[PDB]
RNA sequence: GCGCGGAGUCCGCGCACCA
RNA sequence: CAGUGAGCGGCGAGCGAAGAGGGAACGAACUCGUUGCCGAAUCGGGUCUUACAAGGCCUUAAGUUGUGGCACAAAUAUCAUUUCGUGGUUGGUGCAGGAGUGGCGAAAUUCAAGCGCAAAGCAAACCCGUUGCUGAAUACAACCCUUCAUGUGAGUAUUGAGCCAAAGAAGGUGUUAGCCCAUUGAGCCAUAAACCUGAGCGCCUCAUGAACAAGCGAGUAGCACUGUUUGGGAAUGCAGUGUCAAGUUGGCAGGUAUUUGUCUGCCAAAGUUAAAUACAGAGUAGGAAGACCGAUAGCGAACAAGUAGCGUGAGCGAAAGUUUGAAAAGCACUUUGGAAAGAGAGUGAAAUAGAACCUGAAGUCGUGACAAAGACAAUGGAAGUACCUCCAUUUCAAG
RNA sequence: UGAAAUGAGCGGAGUAUUUGAGCUGGCACGGGCACGCACUCUUCUCCGUGAUGCUCCAUGUUGGCGAUGGAAAUGGGGUGCCCCCACCCGUCUUGAAACACGGACCAAGGAGUCAAACAGACGCGCAAGGGAGGAGAUAUGGCCAGUACUUCUCUCGUACUGAAAGGGAGAUGCAAAAUGCAUCUGUGGUGUGCACACGUCAAAUCCGUUUGAUUUGCCCAACACC
RNA sequence: UCGAACCACCUAGUAGCUGGUUCACAUCGAAGUUUCCCUCAGGAUAGCUGGUGCUAGUAGAAGUAUUGUGCGGUAAAGCGAUACUUUAAAUGUGCAAACAAACCGGCCUUAGCCAACUGCAAGGCCGGAAAGAAAAGAAUUAGAGGCACCAAGUGGGCCUUCUUCGGUAAGCGGAGCAGGCGAUGCGGAAUGAACCGCUUAGGGAUAUGUGGCGUCAAAACUUAUGGGCUCAUUCUCGAUACGUAAAGGGUGUUGGUGG
RNA sequence: UAAGGCCAAUUAGUGAAUGCCCAUUAUUCCUUUGGUAAGGGCGGAAACGGAGAAAGUGUAGCCCUUCCGAUGUAGAUGUGGCCUGGAGGUUAGGACGAAGCUUAUGGCGUGAGCCUAAGAUGGACCGGCCUCUAGUGCAGAUCUUGGUUGGCGUAGCAAAGAUCUAACGGAGAUAUACUCAACAUGCAACGUUGGAUACUGGAGCGGGGAAGGAUUUCGUGCCAACGGCACUCGUA
RNA sequence: GAUGCAUCCAAGUGGUGUAUAUCGCAAACUGAUUUCUGCCCAGUGCUCUGAAUGUCAACGUGACGAGAUUCACCGACGCG
RNA sequence: UUAAUGAGAUUCCCUCUGUCCCGAGUUACUAUCUAGCGAAACGACAGUCAAGGGAACGGACUUGAAGGGCUAAGCGGGGAAAGAAGACCCUGUUGAGUUUGACUCCAGUCUGGCUCUGUGCGGCGACAU
RNA sequence: CGUAAAAGCUUGCUUGAUUAACGAUUUCCAGUACGAAUCGAGACUGCGAAAGCAAGGCCAGCGAUCCUUUGCGAUGAACAAAUCAUACCAGAGGUGUCAGAAUAAUUACCACAGGGAUAACUGGCUUUGGCGGCCAA
RNA sequence: CACUGACAGGGAACGUGAGCUGGGUUUAGACCGUCGUGAGACAGGUUGGUUUUACCCUACUUAGCUGGAAAUUGCGAGAA
RNA sequence: AACGUGUCGCGAUGGAUGACUUGGCUUCCUAUUUCGUUGAAGAACGCAGUAAAGUGCGAUAAGUGGUAUCAAUUGCAGAUUC
């Protein structure tokens, strides 16, 4: 809203806050991204270190669908289960089963302790998580 | 002074703004719920037009391509030849009784057949056909009471007499069995990726 | 930098040129 | 998807898309050439049928240097006919209903109180209250007092009773209107063709549905050089010249060049095709609006505006609301003046509303009264005093 | 002007109280005590009124003027005069009253805006999740270009790292395995560190409790070293 | 209209340069300097300033002393030449002065040192002590420590005191330390950005600072019951600092030393 | 016999700390405003001099008491801070006179401003409060457009020699208050005809044409504007 | 000496000196008559001759390689 | 070097004269006064001096000297008078005209290859043989 | 500046002038880089009987991105082989205007935005050159 | 050179351009020398080349009218 | 004295402000919606009882014919389903 502009303040003040000595004027540093290298060299290198430069190598024809890795860690696991199911799962009993591709879910990972035992689907695994699972009483099984 | 900000990249540095000397390139959307009116309206107009013929055509489920929308499914263009001999139609015939032909696709697996044929079966055991001559009813075509007590589907996809897409069942909860809680599935993933990384070079020593 | 001569060095000639 | 952990870029400034996914639309598909089987069965022109018929008869006119028919991936094969039907998109004659278009078409007060001042108020949420009650305008009119006078336009305003609403929704009418006027439905009438209706319904003519072994588009595609364009990077598309194929055992595409094997998708070099999309200084016939501008604004233009006017010309391009009043009732007549006008008289609520006539600011000027005042430029600050004051407030007797 | 007068000053009670000056009887001070430390003259003393009053305002004496008016009085406004004071505005500039630029008068107009990307601060909703957009559906067929409803998708985030092929994070105990084993109510440890709990200390208090400091336990947020 | 005509359009061409930029009060309040830049009439960057806070309110405080303990080669002094240097100040400058620290004895651990450890090094645990820092001149405080985030203006300076380098000198150029003006009036020096005094909400009373007390002009209505000295004739005796005349003469007058 | 220059006093060998004058400084008193501000009251005691008494950033501040600071260019920030056009709500006003305009009309506010009075002004709309919104505030830009203004009845209207006289025409005169024969109280200027005097001087202020112009040509009227003086006249 | 020299034009069976033909046409310098117009070819210009292989471009030829390539040989004005 | 020619540049002589010594008198039209008509430029506010200090050349400030008001004709000391965003000089990562043995290029001109492009006869080669 | 059985001179043997897991630090300083320098840990060594000393000649002697090129040990997205190209790491080719554009004249025919931040003229300050005086000489 | 008693030196925005003049200096035209490949340059020479406005304020020169001692008022009274 | 200065009452010149709005600007929608040799768009000249511009029209010229309405047009004249 226009009212509540700094404008509507410096009504009346001649200068509204640019000063008399140096004015506000059109471009006194150049346009845009101007000057990196040459007047503006120590704002580049101070805030953006790297910006200059070539790494690595190409990939012409980048199509991310064939990519699609997404995962999920152990200690999540129970976002996925229905909680009328969680209480009822027991070690050395009947487990719910999850299937990671319709959830989303690509690869699981192995990240801290796994709370309600049970049988996961998964397309990837790491070695530390089916260590803990099969340890915790699951299970894993390679789907496609 | 420039401080810490991001580095600016708002490429707007062709005239796209309309003024005194150009005329711009610009595109607003300030009659959008006007044309929404207008589309409801000619739906409305066009299915009393057809009655009692469904106003969209029946078409097939296949499933999307790629790693990443694999599990999925949707409607496609339309049936194949084949699809449509399994379920005993003339192609031709069938584009007269309102069912989609798509003589492009092929059907490489059997499951995606089997339930296409399925479609078309349960929608020809409800068709109503309307006789030509209301005088003399040849084959199976509907008597007049059926054509008194006809109506119309008006639904958004045109699935009242197929259904939606159908989706894979979800398994049930069971045990864990004695060879998984013996040995893991990392190793055996492992051992088929670097066989395939690997092949040529094992193969060429 | 490339070719010719004449006593890797030098001497001439004619050509080449994105840190 | 994506201002992209693609990519192009003195790798600087900057630039910059595609496949997949949710949707809009969708009765969406067809025609030549070629191959095989036929071979004038085709076209034009006369003439006759209610007819320049997709019909008969005649025509060397065109055409065999090829018009036309049948079959070919949604296919199962060539012919063979007579049966029942079908076609309002064969042509000729008729006959309906609808939509559209144009006209016609609704309610309730000019209800009761009268004029400067009660056609105005008070009774403290609601009820009392259909009830009560009551006058500080005995007015005002320019220094003060007396005498004579003169002074209120039109009730859509107030107050009291009452009606209509499936209509309260804006506009007009001398001040602010549901009931003064127009408008608004229900419904009625009239239509050249076209459009919609068991692909509306009859006749005549004319068509015709179902049972009964080879091939696929050549100065083309590609390649070399040059130029240009693209995010396209040992070359994304295109153009010029040189060079110039293959034969479905084939060819093209699979985003890093070459040679060699695999695998996947597709079949260029001929053609037609609705809808969903644009209208960034178009137009025709109608409509609906706005937290926009309000006569130096808004289009240059609210007006005889692309006008008057300017330039040899291409071109350039204004100012200007006519807004007197409810109504012209637009000042008869007398008197001075050559006239314009003046002084009287009259209309009107109002003439300080008298014709470019509502309101009528600032700045500048005339006139009457008053205050003073040397040369100290004027203006200005502070603190008093002389004179004035259409201003305010407080006090008048026990205070 | 006494609407709570705190007074050596206003009240009640008596005549004494105790301040100094002279003069008086162990240690100190100096080589005796000028009179340090301890045990007659000269002045007035003791006692009293809390706020059932949180705040504001209302209280003497004697004259002049004012008895309803072309009144009196106080304040404001106008104009002249006297004494004193006082360089022309805006701007650039180290420096303007400047012989530095702009400046005859008045009216109306006249200059930090709209869009898009990112960030910080503040307000609001939800939270390991948050939220669309486009579009549809039916209330819905001037009101109605609004409001009410919606899937399954998309996007940002819950995980990072490598040029890439790729890989991918709990704790404790035993143990030493180049994928060890066992438990699962749990800050990986150390130093500094709100509140709360348990005791102590000092100050005040109709005196039952406050105001500070401090020991021990656990330490939330956070910082430092591992 | 010509060292490139005229008309319309791209075009509101770009401008580190010149001009302008519209209401009030309140709380705070600068800089003309550093580094880099085809960088010198411009920027970015740190500093100075405002806003917002976070954190256990006296903490890890200080443009200042004292005591202890380190650093120094300028002034002065001296003798290369005919100022270099043994010596050596004043004014400075670094560190410390009991609550995450240091002191006294258990013990644990180290694939640290040592011939070895009951020694040494390092990290911890358990205990003790604690004028919480005496006396000897033996500190003081209008003394709450630390940590972030966002952003403005500025990057032409100038004057003075004491040091100074260049220059014959300059109201000239270049520097060091501090204070000022710029951004600020008020009271004084007749007048003056910078001198002297004092630094500012709107008003009374009392008393002062700098400067004054013959009139202008407030104050000795020309004070004293204080002492000396001075006479000057065309710019002229003299008389408020900063601020705008020398050698040499004089029996003019007043005194001092030695002869 | 300083009102000069050096030194020294404070009413003078009498006997005891300050002769006098002047600040936006110092001390003190009153009021405002703001704080890194500091305390207290806020269950209506009862009865019946006056009223009030809000758990509170900011106000006409909830009410008392107390202490300290207050200038400032460029610049930052705050404000139950002021003002203008329009929207959603709410509450009012107006023909017994809305907006606009005028002022020796006072009152309120530190101020931006707000409100009342009078109009011997006007003739139909519009005010307060809470939210929303913007083409939202002028003294100056050799600023834009309109209108005024001093200079000023001024500078000037000086090449091309020049007119005079009578009669007629015309409102354009011979235009008078007392007194007065006439002058000293109606000036100046014009068209036509006659007469006089001059000029152009045949490379002409003679008579016909082209380019350019387009009714300016003719007659009768008229004299507002135009013919930089004038008109009874005109290419008006 | 016209198959020309100078030269316009985006272009063509396009245009100008040229309706011409060396006593002509095109491009420069000096500036009547009279009397004269010296020396310098080093530089820079202009112009003329060959070494067929001094040097080079595309094209062309041969060899190596599975091929993209790589190497060698040839190569006109001009320059020297 | 040159006769003749020249609104070309220079020096001397004769004639002549208000060019001068050294100014005086006269005319016509103005100015001046009147009737009629009637502008502009410019315009912060204004308008007496001496000395002082000051952005070091004051109308306004400090201390002194003058100064009654209103007018006609002249005049050129001052108003650092008016006229125009200094044509000199410098600055800017601003132009344009012109030059060349400046950087990067394009027409034009010449030269090679391929092509347009046929039919016979010889000669010299090179690859096979 | 420092150094005397040496840091100078002669002599014997040598290559620590190599490599050095991205250790920390100083100078410039924004507490960025570059150049130079200091204290280190590991490998392989040199000299010495030994303790030790040595990763140049103490202190000036040097250089980004992109591109080219050499040394050392994953990719070319439907697969596979051999070439070719590319990638991570470490050096080398250079910017002397040295925190790093690829750059010749002239205008008197001249232009624009500005500058008293800056010359040519008066004025001000200071000196100049003028110019003779005053004591002694 | 000549006269004379004598032919001293200076200041006033290096007094004095809306007072004049315009020879010099300082635009554009043109010639020479030297310099420069060249366009052009020369603190070297030469010839030719628009000099605008006062009617305002003050100052000065002359020319008119007219108030006034509380220097316009108080009645506020001072005689060379 | 006069000229000049200041204040108040009343007049002139001038055309601001307020209220008014058959105009502009901006957004959205609906169609048997797209000119011309069968002579368009544009340009010129004319037409009324009275007629300059503008509007309408073309020698049938401020209009002929048809359908629907139902008593005007209007400055002045002129003259019911005609
Ligand atoms: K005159
Ligand atoms: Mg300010
Ligand atoms: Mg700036
Ligand atoms: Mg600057
Ligand atoms: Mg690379
Ligand atoms: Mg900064
Ligand atoms: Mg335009
Ligand atoms: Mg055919
Ligand atoms: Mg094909
Ligand atoms: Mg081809
Ligand atoms: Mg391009
Ligand atoms: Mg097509
Ligand atoms: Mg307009
Ligand atoms: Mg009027
Ligand atoms: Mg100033
Ligand atoms: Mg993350
Ligand atoms: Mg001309
Ligand atoms: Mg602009
Ligand atoms: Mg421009
Ligand atoms: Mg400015
Ligand atoms: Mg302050
Ligand atoms: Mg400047
Ligand atoms: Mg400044
Ligand atoms: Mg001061
Ligand atoms: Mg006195
Ligand atoms: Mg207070
Ligand atoms: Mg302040
Ligand atoms: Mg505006
Ligand atoms: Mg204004
Ligand atoms: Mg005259
Ligand atoms: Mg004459
Ligand atoms: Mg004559
Ligand atoms: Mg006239
Ligand atoms: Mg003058
Ligand atoms: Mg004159
Ligand atoms: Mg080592
Ligand atoms: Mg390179
Ligand atoms: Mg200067
Ligand atoms: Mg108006
Ligand atoms: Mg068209
Ligand atoms: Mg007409
Ligand atoms: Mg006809
Ligand atoms: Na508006
Ligand atoms: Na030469």
């Amino acid at each position: 809203p226009t009212r509540f502009k700094k404008c509507r303040h410096q009504r009346g003040s001649t200068f509204c806050g640019y000063g008399r000595v140096g004015k506000h004027r059109k471009h006194e540093s150049g346009r845009g991204n101007a000057g990196g290298m040459h007047h503006h060299r120590i704002n580049f290198d101070k805030y953006h270190p790297g910006y200059f430069g070539k790494l690595g190598m190409d990939h012409y024809h980048r199509k991310k669908n064939p990519m699609w890795k997404p995962t999920i860690n152990l200690n999540n696991l129970s976002r996925l289960i229905a909680a009328e199911e969680a209480a009822k799962a027991a070690k050395g009993g009947t487990l719910p089963v999850v299937d990671l591709q319709s959830s989303g879910y690509a690869k699981l990972l192995g990240n801290g302790h796994i709370q309600v035992p049970c049988i996961v689907k998964a397309r990837y695994v790491s070695k530390l998580a089916d260590k803990k699972i099969r340890k915790a009483g699951g299970a894993v099984v390679l789907q496609a | 002074p420039k401080g810490n900000n991001a580095i600016p990249h708002v490429h707007q540095k062709k005239h796209w703004n309309p003024c005194s000397s150009q005329k711009g390139n610009v595109k607003v959307f300030l009659n959008q719920p006007a044309q929404k009116h207008r589309r409801r309206r000619l739906r409305l107009l066009k299915a009393k037009k057809v009655f009692p013929r469904p106003l969209k055509a029946l078409r097939p489920q296949v499933n999307c391509p790629t790693v990443r929308h694999n599990m999925k499914r949707r409607l496609g263009r339309g049936f194949s030849p084949a699809e449509l001999k399994a379920a005993g139609l003339n192609p031709q015939y069938a584009a007269t009784i309102g069912i989609r032909v798509d003589s492009r696709r092929k059907n490489k697996s059997e499951e995606g057949m089997n339930v296409n044929v399925q479609r078309l079966k349960t929608y020809m055991s409800k068709l109503v056909l309307f006789p030509m001559n209301h005088k003399k009813v040849q084959k199976g075509e509907a008597s007049e009471e059926e054509v008194k007590a006809a109506t119309q589907d008006r639904s958004r996809f045109g699935d009242a007499a197929v259904g939606a897409v159908v989706y894979p069942s979800a398994e049930a909860p069971r045990a864990v069995s004695a060879e998984e809680k013996s040995m893991c599935v990392y190793a055996f993933l492992k051992k088929n990726h670097s066989a395939v990384r690997f092949f040529g070079t094992n193969s060429s020593r």
